[PDB]
């Protein structure tokens, strides 16, 4: 993509497009569907320890940002353009899930219900680290709760996966820059 | 529902009608009488520091631009166009010299005043008066150490007298430490709560920490993770609330300077804090150095709240009377090292922003305590804030305000209630002043 | 609008202004003058047999928790929170001692009573009359057969009163069988309806059913399947309609009791009844063993419905005058083998449950009619029921209220909605009766 | 808000409260005094010109059955039963005799009378008076040239009347081009905007286009592309503005007959109106038969806009202050051959039409005003159409109606508002009258 | 998974974990996303006897249920803990299709539109029954009807399959927990 | 299907069916797979430009139609049973794709956001034409703008794809009936 041509690209949106659309290893693809799959899976039972240990890396970074709204056309203002709705490494996961399965967690009860929908998956190898999966794909989570609550998540998801422990690839690098600005979800409490 | 009579809140604060979270004509009032009339927080020095930069604040239910001036100056106005009420801004922070309605192509500068009109010559000749076509600026803007808050009532007090004694608590952080900055942009996600449920809450409630938060603060290891669960009462003399003739109100609780912050950050802050202290001592006493690096959980009435040392930075934006537009920044110490500032702005959203375990927590008590207030068994019932009646004090040697000397109770509910009846009750700020002349009388009977 | 005054329902019951199924200030006042007046249906004593059971449930727009004490009895209790409102239980059923808030970590027992407050020494010292803050009590709760209702207002009649001459239709099945049984947990679903749409068509109307159900009716190969598509209109005698003077209502339909059951169960469900009811000839005489027997579509006033012998049992839950929330249990007879009554449960969902085939036919005829109440042109509209007035009779020597002699008919609107605009009219109970005094005369006329 | 009193429109139409688009309040005073007095569009012959042809209709919020009968005329009825008032016919067009009700299945014939009821002899005897059970009629139905108008007041004007001074702009497309025919089906999407704000839109607003359309004029090449960023004033005598007694009004710009319609249409089109201008010439006159050929933008009040020439015909339904439901159709005239009517039909809707890049440059501009209107702070403010006032003039030797000698103004703003505001103060047509009796000098004053 | 240390996964959850976990078999997963998306593109245009003839066993149990919310710390209260939104055999399966296609159906009027969206299809070979085949997918099913009516609905669906006349494989078990305890949706008379 | 018997299903549904129920090409499902999923990452990231030169076939028509209820049982009535949504040639698009990039497009800042969820992916070779490929798919798009503004679209998908120039499969025809008669979303104006 020439970013000067299509002036609605970004310059990181166009440097990921790159990376997909030349080399297509279909074997890839299809083990990036697995993995993804069983991550979802252990996620929508709620088996977060399982998601740790199976599906997340030591060095993680886990990352979902806000951008705020600004001018297409603005030049000149300079400040933080985002914020951390989450940024967390592995032992701030751990504290996360912890509280998830603290049986004083007062909110977990009655048990809540997660079904996650994973579409768009691609998958290219990084061209200078030969063990590092990149990975893109899509979520829509569902989660339900309390009778009449229902809360619908949508995401773009920039990953990165490497092997670890065991030979198992696990998630070293999440990046989702959050689609929608104001929330209206009462919290993103969820592991997109 | 005649606002005049109606006993909305008991005397001496002791209780609320519990469809005061729920009844959509006194949220409508409230927008009059709170909104209208009272002080709002709209952005940090830090965010606009440059000549032509703005932002965005809602006010109330009402959108403003809020812009720094070539003087140096800021000026806030409502975001609608005054030809035929487009809203001109759409962005959340810029800069420019003036914005263009995107309708008809009117243009105002960043100082509010009708500057262009398309074809004016050809259209309107001589006859549009652009001098009257200003943006509706709003009335009154004042700074409280680099904090920016609007008010539309131009009768309204100084920003600084309407703190009351809270601004005593206040100034160590806010001004004796060097200053805050304000780490934007903030979270922002809708709750089904009344704004008034999480008001009341930072302002006085340290009784739910505990309980509520058993989970978050047994995960986290934060200072006060003993509370989990209500495994320990917080010792003898750890703590204070205070509230003010104008509303505002915090809890104080002694020593806490790292606050909700995981134990990943604990040693780093309880250091940097202690070191300011020690400084601070020889300038502004111990008593206040002391406050400097303590947990405040602030009200700034009606709608803004805080943890002080914690960092968390928040606005209840009012949307209707079982919906609020949650905005939460960071604060920090402006002469804290970068690295620090940058991972205690994540911590704060990690712990209360819009994906804080800490503020999940909260969502199930606010929004159901809010929704409740609608039904119908429920409307004429009392919602109770008497714990600690009868002990608070005023005029104390060392602590200003209506002061409960004791960590945990509902003394700041009571003087943000009071004033919150007091507003709804009267029509102006001199009627406000006329329901106020024994407030803390009121407050401390028995 | 004037209540007072206001004729929303004409002389005998024979037309309703359409407003009444859209209007909200008219919501908002039935809330006081229907469901805080009158008995709503709780629960079964199969549901919370146990000392310490409990199910949550919604009364009008408000919830209550109702529990079986250790004594036997069944207390019912507003879920809010005594102290700032939050809702105490967020489950549909367990079993408790108690129940402790998750915001300040009050403890509530069974009873109601306010039990353990955290830290009450340290905080309210002997200040805190706990006496006083026990949970907020439904004032009366009766039980018919084991059928569980509660009513906020102390001044009603007893249930047994209230059920008035419907009472003699239901004790066939519920008292001569040897009783029934709730099967739970209820199917929930939200329909865009006013909940008076669904009661009155569960309360008197036959009509609909050859149809609205003639798909069901052609698919399933129910036992009143000649029904489908109007090719057949019941025969002579094939059944009555009635009405009392507190609003219940019913059809019957002489025999049919395999209802709405698909033909996989009418040999087994014929043979059962038929086999009851020539036990019950001997025991309460051949008219009311055959009223056993039949198929009666009742509703309980204001808004509990059933089908006897379908074993369908409905409670039609406010929201708002265009929303409703549906509740569905099946009702089994006790002494059914197990393996009947779980699949007359199944096939009770089927049927009408939230995937029932045949109440998906009423959706649009009950969510239309009510929206429509809404439009300009039709509020001040007159929905029609006077068909078969003039017919019916008082004080018959077999069948007892106000009775038409006829299968088909609109008997039991005339009589919901006379009881409907009394209460509507009316201050409290004492002036309900006034407006009542002469009820029957009124449905009977010409 | 008392509406005999309250200014919501200044005199001449020379400002209006922000809150009219707003005030839930005064949009149900609307369905009583705008939508229930006042002409609405139903349909065009060509969508019903076989007899038993119907169409479904909204006229303000209530929903009408529009019908051809066996004797060519054409009547209109509400879409609910007369017996429990559920929604008669559920699709958008059909050809039926009558209309069965799926509820209790009363038949209705196309005329509206109650043909047929299940069973009537043997449940309501000969005691149902069906000859005053049919469906509640339109009171008055009237054609302009295929287009049928609705008026559910009896007291109307007649629709030729009704439409003033507009008339005589619309006749030479209307009429003298042969006739026009209505290319359904419509589109139909929701915005989030009050009926007003694109019915001002359509109704007077030239202003807007080369600011807002920039986009869309620059990206089509259209024959108005020289307007695209303001880049350039339409010239000296570029066209005129107009307006009525009864609020219809529009916008004449010189010689657009190819209107909003890309490059690929434009040359066929100016050829096509060049045409038949030269055989119109002969008949009505030079100027008349350019008006033909000349891009109208009207509003036919209160809801109903297009745009000759471009073939955008609108409907605004209203459903509440902030929500509309647009319909869009395509008009063509009869004698242009079939691929271009298809042609020029797909290009409305490319442009105007659900996903129409020139009306999404509209929505925020209509969606954010709208809004406002809600906002404390706006509620009271003041909404401009003073552009060319004391330029107006009436009576011209020329031009008929209020009439501004130039392209762009706010004439049709005035005037449309005048109309508003007489209704919304009056109780019924003749006070509309009384109202009106000066009114234009009204908008020609200073 | 340990659902001693993972506190909010259920025995049933952890057993249907292990099953996909263990053998990949990348064709199966292959084969279960075409029987998969040619049933939901049956149901999609109303096919309704299609969808019995071509994707439906004659033994199967088609059931959906609606759990009741407890307390996650419940351990007394014993009562039948669900409903059975649907239960159906064969021939109820077929008695919902005749009322679908029925004349007097007038709901129908209008015809409805359905969109469905088949994700994470996850294929394992039962390990007793090696005919029997054990497919996961998630479901979200779109209907729209009368102009302004929109229903989405949200679901996993643990499904059994086998091969029966003319060794295509059918349809034996369809077993779905609806997430969502109070519907808002009207009803939910649709085929998940 | 029989249309007589299954007396819901359309005969052009019933024609579509039929086309992928035939040959199954187990590699031709994958390269329809990646087509889509490469195209909807380049409509996200908002290369309108780049979709155009890499997706679109010179002669495409890109339609989306919008039917008007009608009774089940209409056989009289037969006026023009649709409108046109979208019926573009590719200089139509193009005209659609400057006016998306145009700086004074004042709708587009603050930039919008899209995600799309592409699932139900069949392919089939025409049977007449060797060159002509068959690919039908359903899509979920989420648009969110301005803060808290959400709209999500629904569609089924009947496309035709070609290979042109460089030997690129490019989309020559794509097909939406779209399911809901009156929008919710504002308008229709993203590329389904
Ligand atoms: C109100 C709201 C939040 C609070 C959070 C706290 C965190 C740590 C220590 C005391 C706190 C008091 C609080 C009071
Ligand atoms: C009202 C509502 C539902 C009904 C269902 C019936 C089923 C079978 C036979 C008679 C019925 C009467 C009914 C009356
Ligand atoms: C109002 C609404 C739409 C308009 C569209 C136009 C298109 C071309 C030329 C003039 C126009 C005036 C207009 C006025
Ligand atoms: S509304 Fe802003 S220029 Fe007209
Ligand atoms: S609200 Fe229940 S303990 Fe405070
Ligand atoms: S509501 Fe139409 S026939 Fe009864
Ligand atoms: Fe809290
Ligand atoms: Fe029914
Ligand atoms: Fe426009």
């Amino acid at each position: 993509i020439n970013i000067q041509e299509d002036k609605l690209v970004s310059a990181h949106d166009a440097e990921e497009i790159l990376r997909f659309f030349n080399c297509h290893d279909s074997a890839l693809q299809q083990e990036a569907t697995t993995l993804l799959t069983q991550e979802a899976h252990l996620l929508d039972i709620q088996a977060y320890r399982a998601w740790l240990e199976h599906c997340v890396g030591s060095e993680v970074q886990y990352q979902v940002i806000s951008r705020e709204l600004r001018a297409a056309s603005e030049r000149r203002y300079k400040l933080n353009e985002a914020m951390n709705v989450y940024n967390e490494n592995f032992q701030q996961l751990k504290v996360r899930v912890e509280h998830q399965l603290d049986p004083q967690n007062w909110g977990n009860s009655p048990k809540l219900r997660f079904t996650r929908f994973i579409t768009n998956v691609q998958a290219a190898m990084d061209v200078n680290d030969k063990e590092l999966l990149h990975i893109r794909s899509n979520v829509i989570l569902h989660r339900a709760r309390r009778g009449n609550q229902v809360d619908v998540f949508y995401a773009a998801r920039e990953d990165k996966w490497k092997r670890g422990e065991g030979g198992v690839r696990k998630l070293v690098q999440r990046f989702v820059d959050y689609p929608e600005r104001i929330l209206q979800t009462h919290n993103l409490m969820v592991f997109l | 529902m005649n606002y005049n009579n109606k006993i909305l809140v008991s005397e001496s604060g002791l209780s609320q009608k519990h469809l005061i979270h729920g009844d959509e004509e006194l949220f409508q009032h409230e927008l009059k009488t709170i909104f209208a009339r009272n002080w709002l927080f709209l952005t940090h020095d830090s965010l606009i520091p440059a000549p032509g930069d703005y932002v965005t604040a809602k006010m109330g239910i009402d959108e403003v631009i809020v812009s720094r001036q070539n003087d140096g100056s800021i000026r806030a106005f409502l975001n609608v166009c005054r030809h035929r009420g487009k809203t001109l801004v759409s962005v959340e922070a810029g800069n420019a010299k003036g914005f263009v309605c995107s309708y008809h192509g009117w243009g105002f500068g960043s100082n509010g005043e009708l500057q262009s009109v398309p074809f004016e010559k050809d259209l309107y000749g001589e006859s549009l008066n652009k001098k009257c076509l200003g943006l509706k600026e709003v009335a009154r803007v004042e700074s409280f150490h680099g904090f920016i808050y609007g008010c539309f009532d131009q009768e309204a007090p100084p920003l600084m007298d309407y703190l009351g004694d809270a601004a005593w608590y206040l100034e160590p952080m806010f001004k004796h430490s060097g200053g805050l900055e304000l780490v934007g942009p903030p979270g922002k996600v809708v709750i089904k709560a009344n704004w008034k449920a999480p008001a009341e809450n930072f302002v006085g409630d340290a009784y739910h920490v505990g309980w509520t938060h058993a989970s978050s603060l047994r995960s986290g290891e934060s200072i006060f993770s003993s509370l989990a669960g209500n495994a320990a009462l917080p010792p003898e003399g750890a703590g204070l609330q205070m509230t003010s003739k104008y509303g505002s109100g915090m809890g104080v609780l002694w020593d806490g300077y790292s606050g909700v912050h995981s134990a990943d950050l604990v040693p780093e802050l309880m250091a940097f804090g202690g070191a300011k202290q020690e400084r601070l001592n020889k300038e502004i006493g111990d008593v206040r150095a002391r406050i400097y690096r303590s947990h405040l959980n602030c009200t700034v009435f009606p709608n803004n709240s805080m943890l002080t040392c914690s960092g968390v930075f928040k606005v209840w934006n009012p949307i209707d009377a079982n919906t609020t537009e949650v905005w939460t920044y960071a604060i920090v110490e402006k002469d804290m090292p970068e690295d620090l500032k940058r991972r205690l702005a994540d911590s704060v959203q990690r712990t209360v922003g819009p994906a804080g375990f800490w503020e999940s927590d909260d969502n199930d008590n606010m929004e159901t305590a809010s929704q409740n207030g609608k039904k119908y068994q429920s409307r004429d019932s009392d919602l109770l804030s008497n714990l600690g009646f009868g002990e608070d004090v005023y005029g104390d040697a060392v602590y200003p305000g209506v002061v409960g000397k004791s960590a945990i109770g509902e003394t700041s509910y009571r003087g943000f209630y009071r004033a919150y009846q007091a507003h709804v009750s009267s029509s102006n700020w001199a009627e406000f002043e006329h329901a106020s002349s024994t407030w803390h009388t009121e407050l401390t009977k028995t």
